[PDB]
């Protein structure tokens, strides 16, 4: 990259009918249960999840690296005591993006203990472009993006060890 | 709406009589079953999750089985702490938290006949307008029975109460009260009052009776 | 890890209780607490549950709205009010664990309380009335004839009885007692004695009730 | 199923895709159903697409098959309310590397 910024576009604390609030043991800080850092997992709020939206119109001056997820639930158990509701789905919507998915609800291996799982998608929001999020239930949103700038592209390696 | 349904209610196994007990569910809660064990007079204690796997601290007398619709709980030989209830949770359709009406399980020994008694309301009690008819069955075994109240050849409906022992340190046996209630003025309108009982003893329904007065 | 609640409540129909759960051993609190609640002699049954992380609790269909759950995560305790209580609300409160974390399928209740009792009763400090339940022709079987006492309408539990001040024990049986409908405790105390004795031997049913500090001493004549 | 052959595992799914309601009601007996496979790589859910579609050995209706590499001491999970074509059979494999395939028509030497 040219140029790399990590800037706050959707703030946790801006769903007033929704919970902020959750995570698990298995993305744990000192012990304590929590979740990634740059993500916010909506659950319902006064046993209700009314849709939940949010847009960003995008004004940094240069393209953004936007991240979001969904939950897939191990069993409809989960999905009723924590989405309220059963049939969700969450939309992301953009100039060139139109991208739609849904909660799938079954019994999977455990990993790090859980049956369930969080799929994860991006996208690279344009210049003065917005971006639409909207969700009835299982949307895992970002409160971060990306600047980004590139002149060219470059690789990864693999050392173990040692920049100098 | 899963319904789950114990069979039987009540079982009779002696102390090393190897105790089998069983749950059915209306539809699959396919491996995800558990088994509680509740001493009377105490919170439950898990025994068994998953059908199979038994929970921490739990002695390998209890052996769980089966999946589906019909699962099965396994107790190797008998002790002194387990004379007691068990549940069954099945935990697949929402809500996972619907529980069995459970199985209660005592001590078995031959079969006892209660002996029957009945009581007419004291004269004292009389005096502050209330009566109190006593029926009592006395050493029986096991703890099923049932009491019938008869007042003037009439069947009585919901002012009968019921107080049952626990099973006897000694004999191992049950004891009963049956208590029907009135005011003093009804209890004064009605001449015959019968209590019936159905344990076994000539296989029912041997009856006592007084007439008031 | 121990669950550990308060216990033995005692409120009036229409009245509110509040029935903590403190949390001791390891607190997770993404772990969700159960409420089970057990009317006398019944089997449990599901009030509902909370997840302190994710607050918004769960209530059953049957005592939704009747019921609300909530948590304090600093005290490491939660809560099960039950708003205006009625006669049928007699029963004990259960708070348990479950295998927690949503999305792990194993959603069995792995630990528990001591229980909670609520009796619901609108009554207060009640000695007892001790009625006799006298020998007759009805009464005896054979050899063996029964007597007892009726202890009715005391507040609260509990009534201690015996007869002939501790020289009789064989025989004896002193039954649980019940909850009426007016709040009110009754029980019976019975002892089966030789037929004979009647005419002889005095039988006399000692009662104590501590709370009301009544002491009472009834003795039991035949009857023909 | 939990595999235990000491090697990975190749598994093959399919679900069927009607050609109309009623072979649906008649096979299944329910409408709006669902297959899915997981494993612990793996979460893949199907429909059912009930249309019309010309005939292929007299069928209109389809069978389409998905497959998957099970690693060792992983456990796979199919879970379906209707038109699930479920395997029978696993494959183990090992690979010391990759080939090809060549078309002659006649007489391996
Ligand atoms: C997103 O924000 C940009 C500005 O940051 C908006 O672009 C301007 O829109 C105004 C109002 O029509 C115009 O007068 C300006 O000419 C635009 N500026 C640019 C980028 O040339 C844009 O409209 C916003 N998008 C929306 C509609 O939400
Ligand atoms: C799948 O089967 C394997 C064994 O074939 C299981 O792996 C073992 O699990 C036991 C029980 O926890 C452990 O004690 C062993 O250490 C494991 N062996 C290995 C592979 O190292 C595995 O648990 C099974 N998967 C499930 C849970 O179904």
């Amino acid at each position: 990259v040219k140029h790399f910024e990590k800037v706050k576009i959707l703030p946790k604390d801006r769903w007033t009918q929704h919970t902020t609030t959750g995570g698990s043991r298995a993305c744990a800080v000192s012990g304590n249960p929590s979740f990634f850092r740059n993500m916010v997992w909506l659950t319902k709020k006064g046993s209700d999840y009314p849709v939940a939206k949010g847009s960003y119109n995008n004004t940094s001056g240069e393209q953004m690296l936007i991240i979001w997820g969904v939950h897939h639930p191990n069993d409809e158990t989960e999905q009723r005591t924590l989405y309220q509701n059963v049939g969700t789905y969450v939309s992301v919507g953009t100039s060139t993006l139109n991208k739609r998915s849904t909660p799938e609800i079954a019994t999977r291996p455990k990993v790090n203990g859980l049956g369930s799982r969080m799929e994860f998608s991006w996208t690279l929001l344009d210049m003065w472009d917005t971006i639409n999020f909207e969700s009835t239930g299982n949307l895992i949103a970002p409160e971060y993006g990306f600047k980004i700038s590139k002149r060219g592209s470059s690789g990864i390696m693999k050392t173990e060890g040692t920049l100098e | 709406d899963i319904q789950l349904t114990q069979s039987p209610a009540s079982l009779s196994v002696s102390p090393g009589e190897r105790a089998t007990l069983s749950c059915r569910a209306s539809q699959s809660v396919a491996g995800n079953l558990a088994w509680y064990q509740q001493k009377p007079g105490q919170a439950p204690r898990l025994l068994i999750y998953g059908a199979s796997t038994r929970a921490t601290g739990i002695p390998a007398r209890f052996s769980g089985s089966g999946s589906g619709t019909e699962f099965t709980l396994t107790i190797t030989s008998l002790q002194s702490e387990d004379f007691a209830v068990y549940y069954c949770q099945q935990y697949n359709n929402w809500p996972p938290w619907t529980f069995g009406q459970g199985t209660k399980v005592d001590i078995k020994r031959t079969v006892a006949a209660p002996s029957v008694f009945i009581f007419p309301p004291s004269d004292e009690q009389l005096k502050s307008g209330t009566a109190s008819v006593v029926c009592l069955l006395n050493n029986f075994y096991p703890r099923e029975a049932k009491v019938q109240w008869k007042v003037d050849n009439a069947l009585q409906s919901g002012n009968s109460q019921e107080s049952v022992t626990e099973q006897d340190s000694k004999d191992s046996t049950y004891s009963l009260s049956s208590t029907l209630t009135l005011s003093k003025a009804d209890y004064e309108k009605h001449k015959v009052y019968a209590c019936e009982v159905t344990h076994q003893g000539l296989s029912s329904p041997v009856t006592k009776s007084f007439n008031r007065g | 890890v121990q669950l550990v609640e308060s216990g033995a409540d005692m409120k009036p129909p229409g009245s509110s209780v509040k029935v903590p759960c403190k949390a001791s051993g390891d607190t997770f609190s993404s772990y969700t607490i159960t409420w089970v609640r057990q009317a006398p002699g019944q089997g449990l049954e599901w009030m509902g549950g909370i997840t302190p992380i994710f607050g918004s609790p769960n209530y059953a269909q049957r005592f939704q709205d009747r019921v609300i759950i909530t948590a304090d995560e600093s005290t490491s305790t939660a809560y099960m009010e039950v708003s205006n209580l009625r006669s049928e609300d007699t029963a004990v409160y259960f708070c348990a664990r479950v295998g927690g974390e949503w999305g792990s399928g194993r959603y069995y209740l792995d630990h528990w309380g001591q229980g909670t009792l609520v009796t619901v009763s609108s009554a207060s400090t009640k000695g007892p009335s001790v009625f006799p339940l006298a020998p007759s022709s009805k009464s005896t079987s054979g050899g063996t004839a029964a007597l007892g006492c009726l202890v009715k309408d005391y507040f609260p539990e509990p009534v201690t009885v015996s007869w002939n001040s501790g020289a009789l024990t064989s025989g004896v049986h002193t039954f649980p007692a019940v909850l009426q409908s007016s709040g009110l405790y009754s029980l019976s105390s019975v002892v089966t004695v030789p037929s004979s004795s009647l005419g002889t031997q005095t039988y006399i049913c000692n009662v104590n009730h501590k709370p009301s500090n009544t002491k009472v001493d009834k003795r039991v004549e035949p009857k023909s």
